[PDB]
RNA sequence: UUAUACAAUUAUCAUAUUAAAUUGUUAAGUGCUGAUUUAACCAAUAAAAAUAUAAAUAAUUUUUAUUUGUUUUUAAACACCAUUAGGUA
């Protein structure tokens, strides 16, 4: 038959898939940084860090470390392509 | 073959004398008299069924059904041809 | 019991007896009676009963139930019974009535050829749509190669007892080619159309309805 | 073609021919044509002489 | 607008493309052969496929096969007694039929997945999807691809997720869901992964547009991937461009999820950035056109555009737009075109197309005689027009469905005539033995009697098909206004014995009694003078508003009236006709208005939504005769009965008959 | 009953409680779904140890009886969005409720000799017996029992 | 279209080998 | 009008398919007891346990047979206790 | 059979999380298993 | 009826039978049966067969009066009225032209025949 | 003249007997259900053209079992060959 292993002891994926893709490319284990700044109030109770990957396409919230604001970003578009706070950018222009 | 294999009981003491040649109702906290009972039937090549009646659905029907045959209250009891 | 359970899903009381009491309601009395005994809005004889005499006819709501029956009862248990709510069975057997409807002679009738050929198809949609999900399933495997050889047997009957209905098959659903000969070696020796011989087809076209046969 | 099929037929051609007698209606005595030559005369090639 | 922003797109990109071949060399000045004026995407792959075939390695590699002459001798030598190994191409093969079922040059179990695992470096996955046996599911195939570590373009993750939409559009609609989620799961591993190096490009993120389309995501096909591509086009330009897949993909989704301005804003972004659409994505702002057609037919009979004239010109200039490039028509943009001119009610233009769709060569597609039927709907005078529709399937090989004979009966019930649906079921309906709608027997009897001058064979008629469809079975119901018409027809007949019996229907499929039934019923007894009908008759009808329920109507005071005349004095009914003239009195003194007989409306609706009794058949003869999915049919036991076999000489009762055992 | 879960949830505050339960019901709601019933059994001290996320063993949890009517595509929604809830430890899916056990794999000529109705009109406490539940209780629902239980205690109270 | 090349060699050298049948042993 | 074609000795013997979907299912028992449930008995003359014959010209010419055998107009179809034996 | 509708929901599930209190003059009814469970008082705290 | 549809009791054959025998036009029994339609009482199957069998019975005499009364004024009979003699009622639920539909539900294996 | 070749072996022309069973990733149970135990939830799968005399009415497909490949901080473990630690799987 086929094995399976459960990531954080909560989301059941099969064995052979898990240790290629599913296990190194988690938010709180490849990103632990990027994933400090997740939102723990605007975010669902079943969506956290160890179970969501990196290629999420779907915006998320995210709180932000250096400034206070909370935004709408894809994990995606934090992780690969990168991202940040649209406040933190606006202060930068306005700094420099 | 033509059906599965089904362990039998019931709640009846005839049924288990109607079905079996030699049927034995012992219990498990008296082994050393069910066990000469083993070696004196199976020395005449007879074939036995023997009834623990220990972890039984049925022990409160039998154990009344088995003093009504036998005056005595007394395991374990021998039950040939009826 | 692959009949019974046809049988079951076509037929509405075919399980009640005239006893009224199921084999799994004399083993099992507290399991299938009901607990409680309301004396509270008696239902009444149905004299809706002429629409629906057998459960291919309201597959609108869940367990066959007409819409007649759901009167006096609030907006929750009537969303309970929707379509929303039917399992993959009862989909499935919704399925097979709309062509029931559609194709029946008569509304106790199972067997004809375009009725046969229709569920012969959905049964190969079933078995293909579970083979997609899970390729390792090797017994599907068996029963989807059988079920198309019947499915071309039932359409290549059904082509020639009743062309119509067997050309409306085809133009609805874009098969067209599903009626082709597997091998040209087969084929050259004329034992693809040896079936319309074999079978008992070979005369059943009336020439006077689609030649002029002078 | 298998032969131990051709009674069965012919009762069916018994009652493919007694329907089209009793369904449809003969309108009247079609006036007959005058039949042509064929082209698929037995034997050898015969000449153009 | 689209007509006006194209020849707009168009001078734009011929006076950019005379600088810029002035600017350059001046070299297609001095040519000054043509200047295309727009640009076409499909182009390069064809000219690719078209330089790949053409190629000496390809034509060498796909080689016929050594004939006896050409390997040596009769035989005898090793390695020279046979041809060599011939490879073919699936989609352009140089042989006919690629597989056989011979018994030592059996190949068809050669062409399943596992051999090609061999070479996965050189493959082509789209050929892989589209040709082999026993393929797994497509996660399972990307863990394949990239455990071998291959460096997978975009066209390997375009053909990966080509097969999970293949595995979606197979599927049931309530099983959507799941294939989906892996197909964004597989999308994330091409994401996430690098090594192997996997890149995402515009066909992929189209191929996700249409998965989002297959099984109905709005939300997520437009709002995330659309978006996303979008991003990654304006981020990067120059090696990230949408090409027409991606709005070819863009419109499917605005079709499939009923949007309408955002499928014509990406049509006018394919205009506006001066390539040329496909004729798919036409036809698909054609259907757009005609769903907001429909809408503001909708609301009006209800009661960004308000102005309806206006979206007539935005509509007709797509059809335009199919002489503006080249783009040929098919069969789709006629189905399309006929759907969007019956949303705008011209039916001339319909006429105009089934005669243009017969002009070049069109296969006339018989939803495109629905809409024939239904642009022809609420205009008199067609009668014989219908007549001739209905007999040019036969010459173009349809056959008529039930759509198409309750488009007819509505178009019947419409134009009230009678004779034309009594000619339509006579010699055209009674041939297909097919079993008849409720909606097909109630347009029938609301043609038969709406209709001046009714016969009796109409009455005929109309109960054998309600005998008919008693026969059957139903999910609608309709009893009720099927044999209110029915008893309306005995009204303008005056055939009471023949309504009177009907009451005994109504009664065994429990529908309540109204007033139109009774107020059918006495106009019956008014001109049933020759036939049937007494003194008694009136009576039992008013006594059928007397205890019953039913209060009677300012209808009822016209039918009571007509039905004295002629019959008698009948001083219960004139009773009855002073309880009518007190209550008739009394409501209006409180001021209520006269209520009338209703009539029963005639369904009008599109043929696009008439109850069709299919689902959907997802089946491929293809993967049926070659047996993918790995479909095993197990072979009979020593069933061969050949004659080279046998070696022993059969005598009656064989060699020796009785023998017994001793 | 169509489908029953029973929730194992870590004892955490009554807000985070309560806000799961609120997106586990707006999950089932949001899907075109029913509550049949939600109860909560209060905090027990199971006979295993569960893990978290952060991989710590907790001694007690809380169990919850959730009783839904939800269409297959949209039990599966919610059914992955209740086993990868933070909160949710273990999480059962009963959904032999409809058909009693032992028909499917037992004798053949009793498989389409049940009525799912019987099974479905009722709840789960009723198809699945508590030990306290027994047909007395059953019983003394129709028996008129407010004029028969007033003389019950007519012996203790005097000693 | 690009990995025809190394298929046509793996054609011709199977062809090769099929030549080389000729040879029998060693 | 057209009338669909019997095809095979089921559809021209007129069977019933009672049994969903299943052809081949087997129909004489069910037959001979609505039959059975067709005939009455008349009073101001029933049926025998002796074997019947649809036509009187399907009598057995010799007279010894012949009263062994009577008339039943469609009762004398179905008839028999036993089965085609199997295995 | 009483369904909880969407309105009350947040009501239903704030009246069950308050079956099992510390301060109570009702007498606490067993659990599915057929079991007292552990006592509780605001805020989810275990006495 | 509305106390018999609330206390959920179900009406007897020979009580529905002696029921329709007490109704003399055919527009009264049509009163009785939206009547128990309205109230939703219960009964079972034969009781709905002989109710029907009663409604048919009662136009059959209803429109034998009918042509009587014409057939007294004029001395001889119509067509129409020696077609009503062989045919009778079309749509019914029992007709004579079969006469085995009270075989299954009737336990007597024949219709109530009632005379007056 | 066998128009017949006794069994078991040497060897080639070869259908896995299935509701007691197989598969389950997007469905279930799951530390690979077989340590205890002749009994294992749920989901898909038991029947469905003519003809039995008819002279092949059928298909050219699959692998549940054993090895071997497919990838490298990319099985922690357990087991195995060099002797206590490497590799191997
Ligand atoms: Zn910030």
């Amino acid at each position: 038959k086929a094995s399976h292993i459960r990531i954080a002891n909560r989301k059941r994926v099969e064995m052979f898939v898990a240790k290629r893709f599913h296990l190194p490319t988690r938010l709180a284990t490849a990103a632990p940084d990027i994933a400090a700044e997740w939102h723990d109030e605007l975010n669902p109770m079943h969506m956290y860090p160890a179970i969501i990957g990196i290629g999420h396409v779907q915006p998320v919230w995210w709180k932000c470390a250096i400034c206070s604001h909370s935004y709408q970003m894809s994990v995606e578009k934090r992780v690969v392509r990168g991202g940040g706070c649209p406040q933190c950018v606006v202060n930068g222009k306005r700094a420099v | 073959s033509a059906t599965r294999w089904l362990p039998f009981v019931s709640s009846d003491l005839k049924d288990y004398l109607n079905r079996y040649w030699a049927v034995m109702f012992t219990v498990g906290a008296r082994p050393i008299e069910t066990g000469h009972i083993r070696h004196y039937v199976s020395w005449y090549c007879t074939r036995m069924k023997v009834v623990l009646l220990d972890h039984h659905v049925y022990v409160e029907p039998l154990r009344q059904q088995l003093q009504e045959a036998s005056r005595t209250p007394e395991l374990p009891l021998l039950f040939v041809n009826k | 019991p692959v009949q019974k359970k046809r049988q079951e899903q076509m037929l509405y009381g075919v399980n009640i007896p005239e006893t009224r009491q199921m084999k799994f309601e004399e083993q099992h009395p507290l399991l299938a009676g009901a607990l409680r005994k309301l004396e509270g809005q008696p239902k009444g004889f149905p004299f809706w009963y002429r629409k629906y005499p057998t459960r291919r006819h309201a597959y609108e709501y869940r367990f066959s139930i007409p819409v007649e029956m759901l009167d006096g009862y609030n907006d929750d248990v009537k969303k309970a019974l929707s379509k929303g709510m039917m399992s993959i069975q009862e989909k499935q057997f919704a399925q097979e009535a709309m062509y029931m409807e559609r194709y029946a002679e008569h509304d106790f009738d199972t067997t004809s050829p375009a009725v046969l050929a229709v569920k012969r198809a959905l049964k190969c949609r079933v078995l293909r749509n579970h083979l997609l999900t899970n390729p390792h399933n090797n017994i599907i495997k068996t029963v989807l190669a059988n079920t198309e050889r019947k499915l071309n047997h039932a359409l290549r009957r059904l082509r020639k007892v009743d062309f119509k209905k067997y050309w409306e098959i085809i133009r609805d659903h874009d098969v067209q080619d599903i009626l082709q000969p597997p091998n040209l070696v087969t084929y050259r020796q004329g034992s693809y159309w040896k079936y319309d011989w074999n079978a008992g087809l070979a005369i059943s076209t009336n020439l006077a309805d689609v030649m002029d046969p002078r | 073609l298998k032969a131990g099929l051709l009674g069965h037929y012919q009762q069916e051609a018994f009652e493919a021919r007694k329907r089209f007698e009793e369904s449809t209606t003969y309108p009247g005595p079609i006036r007959a044509a005058t039949p042509g030559d064929t082209r698929f005369y037995s034997g050898s090639l015969e000449s153009i002489l | 607008r689209l007509a006006a922003a194209a020849v707009k797109a168009a001078e734009w990109y011929a006076a950019e493309n005379r600088r810029k071949q002035k600017g350059g060399d001046v070299i297609r000045e001095k040519v000054d052969c043509t200047a295309p004026l727009w640009f076409d995407d499909t182009e390069q792959n064809l000219l690719a496929r078209e330089q790949h075939v053409r190629s000496p390695a390809y034509r060498e590699l796909h080689r016929p096969a050594l004939t006896n002459a050409a390997m040596g001798l009769y035989g005898g030598e090793p390695g020279f007694e046979k041809a060599h190994r011939v490879w073919v191409d699936p989609d352009r093969p140089h042989i006919k039929h690629i597989y056989n079922q011979t018994a030592l040059a059996r190949n068809l179990r050669y062409a399943r997945y596992g051999y090609f695992k061999r070479d996965m470096h050189l493959l082509d996955v789209d050929k892989l999807v589209r040709h082999a046996r026993l393929l797994p599911t497509p996660g399972r195939l990307l863990t394949d691809f990239l455990y071998q570590r291959v460096p997978l373009p975009d066209k390997s993750c375009a053909a990966l997720i080509r097969y999970q939409r293949q595995q979606i559009e197979m599927l049931e609609v309530w099983g959507r869901h799941a294939s989906f989620q892996c197909a964004v799961e597989m999308f994330e591993r091409m994401i996430v992964t690098n090594i192997p190096p996997v890149e995402v490009g515009v066909e992929t993120h189209g191929e996700m547009v249409l998965c989002a389309a297959a099984c109905g995501k709005w939300e997520e096909g437009w709002n995330v991937y659309a978006n996303r591509a979008r991003e990654l086009e304006k981020e990067s330009p120059e090696s990230f461009i949408l090409n027409t897949f991606f709005f070819d993909a863009l419109l499917t989704l605005c079709v499939a999820a009923g949007r309408v301005s955002e499928g014509i804003d990406t049509l006018e972004e394919v205009i506006k950035r001066n390539l040329r659409p496909r004729g798919t994505m036409l036809n698909k702002a054609m259907i757009l056109y005609s769903i907001l057609g429909e809408q503001m037919s909708k609301h009006e009979a209800s009661r960004y555009l308000c102005e309806p004239e206006e979206v007539e010109k935005m509509g007709l200039e797509v059809w335009s737009l199919f002489d503006f490039y080249q783009l040929p028509r098919t069969t789709a943009s006629i189905e399309a075109y006929m759907r969007m001119c019956c949303a705008f009610n011209k039916p001339t233009l319909v006429l105009k197309a089934q005669g243009f769709a017969d002009a070049s060569d069109i296969r006339l597609s018989i939803e495109c005689f629905h809409w024939l039927v239904y642009a022809i709907r609420g205009v008199a005078g067609f009668g014989d027009y219908v007549m001739d529709v209905l007999s040019q399937l036969r010459p173009r090989g349809l056959t008529p469905d039930f759509v198409l004979f309750t488009l007819s009966f509505m178009y019947c019930a419409l134009q009230r005539d009678g004779e034309l649906a009594l000619a339509i079921f006579d010699q055209h309906f009674v041939h297909q033995n097919m079993n008849p709608t409720p909606e097909m027997v109630l347009l029938f009897i609301q043609a038969c009697s709406n209709c001046e001058e009714p016969t009796a064979v109409m009455l005929e008629r109309s109960e054998t098909l309600i005998k008919r469809l008693e026969a059957v079975g139903s999910s609608v119901d309709l009893i009720s206004p099927i044999y209110d018409q029915f008893l309306e027809l005995c009204a303008h007949l005056g055939a009471v014995a023949s309504g009177f019996s009907a009451l005994k229907r109504i009664v065994g499929f429990g529908k309540p009694l109204t007033t139109r039934m009774i107020n059918s019923l006495l106009l019956a007894n008014s001109n049933a003078i020759s036939s049937n009908g007494s003194l008694s008759m009136t009576e039992e009808l008013v006594g059928f508003f007397t205890l019953l329920k039913i209060r009677p109507n300012a209808d009822t005071e016209i039918c009571v009236n007509l039905c004295r005349d002629a019959f008698g004095e009948s001083p219960v009914v004139n009773d009855f006709i002073k309880v009518i003239g007190e209550s008739l009195q009394g409501d209006s003194e409180k001021g209520e208005a006269p209520q009338y007989d209703e009539d029963i409306p005639v369904i009008q609706v599109p043929p696009h939504e008439l109850r069709q009794l299919r689902t959907e058949w997802k089946l491929s003869p293809r993967d049926i005769v070659l047996r993918r999915f790995g479909q095993h049919t197990k072979p009979p036991g020593k069933a061969a009965l050949d004659v080279g076999s046998m070696r022993g000489s059969v005598i009656p009762f064989g060699r020796s008959p009785g023998e017994q055992l001793v | 009953v169509f489908y029953s879960f029973v929730l194992v949830m870590k004892p955490r505050q009554r807000r985070f409680t309560s806000q799961a339960l609120r997106e586990i019901g707006v999950a089932v709601y949001s899907n075109g779904g029913l509550i049949r019933s939600i109860t909560n059994e209060g905090i027990m001290r199971p006979y295993s140890r569960f893990r978290d996320a952060d991989n710590t063993p907790l001694t007690y949890a809380r169990y919850i009886i959730l009783q839904l009517d939800m269409g297959e595509e949209e039990m599966g929604k919610v059914d992955k969005i209740i086993r990868e809830h933070q909160d949710v430890l273990m999480a059962l899916k009963l959904n032999n409720l409809e058909r009693p056990v032992g028909i499917r794999s037992g004798n053949k000529e009793l498989q389409a000799a049940y009525f799912p109705l019987d099974t479905f009109t009722r709840l789960e406490e009723e198809i699945n017996w508590s030990p306290q539940t027994s047909a007395d209780i059953y019983t003394q629902l129709e028996m008129n029992w407010k004029e028969f239980s007033r003389t019950r205690w007519s012996s203790f109270l005097r000693n | 279209t690009e990995g025809t090349q190394e298929k046509l060699a793996a054609a011709i050298q199977e062809h090769v080998q099929d030549a080389y049948r000729f040879s029998g042993p060693t | 009008q057209g009338h669909r074609l019997l095809h095979g000795k089921r559809e021209r013997e007129g069977s019933l398919f009672a049994v969903a979907n299943d052809v081949k299912r087997d129909e004489r028992l069910l037959r001979q007891q609505l039959n059975a449930l067709l005939e009455e008995e008349r009073m101001p003359t029933p049926l025998v346990d002796l074997p019947g014959v649809e036509r009187r010209r399907d009598l057995p010419a010799d007279p010894i047979t012949r009263l062994f055998f009577q008339h039943k107009g469609d009762h004398a179809l179905y008839y028999g206790t036993y089965d085609k034996p199997s295995v | 059979i009483n369904y909880v509708p969407h309105a009350q929901l947040r009501e239903h599930i704030d009246k069950e999380l308050d079956k099992y209190v510390a301060g109570k003059n009702e007498p606490y009814p067993l659990n599915f298993v057929g079991q007292m469970p552990f006592l509780e008082d605001g805020d989810g705290n275990i006495v | 009826m509305h106390l018999a549809g609330r206390n959920g009791r179900e009406l007897s054959v020979r009580t529905i039978q002696h029921l329709f025998a007490r109704t003399d036009s055919f527009a009264e029994a049509l009163a009785v049966f939206y009547t128990m339609r309205r109230c939703h009482v219960a009964m079972n199957m034969e009781a709905y067969y002989s109710m029907l069998y009663s409604l048919q019975r009662l136009e059959e005499e209803g429109w034998g009066q009918h042509f009587r009364n014409e057939y007294e004024e004029n001395g001889a009979p119509s067509e129409q009225a020696m077609d009503f003699i062989v045919k009778g009622i079309s749509n019914a639920l029992l007709p004579e032209n079969k006469p085995w539909l009270g075989r299954v539900m009737f336990q007597d294996r024949n219709v109530p025949d009632r005379r007056y």
